[PDB]
């Protein structure tokens, strides 16, 4: 995260001050690699 | 007959030319075979290497356990 330690928040609320903050929240990333299964070959060979 | 021309309809030879083709042996039943199994093929083709194997297209019911695919 980059949360901004703005001070007296509240004096420049009393102030009238509009305020930003560049701010990140706690995020996340995730890759997943997932094999195949794969068909190659076949001979027994039975029907019902 | 001969390979290139036999003395019956329904067999086929394919007799090979090449060092790198198959040879086969095709028999379609038909005359006095069952109407059911009529215009199926069964065929025994033979690998430039030298093995033999058998398939055919009738039913499986019909397909004898030496032939089945």
């Amino acid at each position: 995260r980059r949360p901004v330690s703005n001070g007296n928040f509240q004096q420049r609320v009393k102030a009238g001050d509009i305020v930003v903050a560049p701010y990140t929240s706690d995020g996340k990333i995730t890759v997943k690699l997932v094999a195949g299964q794969k068909d190659i070959s076949s001979t027994p060979d039975y029907d019902y | 007959s001969t390979a290139a021309v036999t003395g019956q309809t329904g067999l086929t030879i394919t007799y090979p030319a090449s060092a790198t083709e198959s040879a086969a042996i095709q028999g379609t039943f038909g005359n006095s075979a069952a109407i059911k199994i009529k215009n199926q093929t069964l065929t025994w083709t033979r690998t430039p290497e030298g093995a033999w194997s058998c398939a055919t297209t009738v039913e499986a019911k019909f397909k004898p356990a030496g032939c089945a695919s």
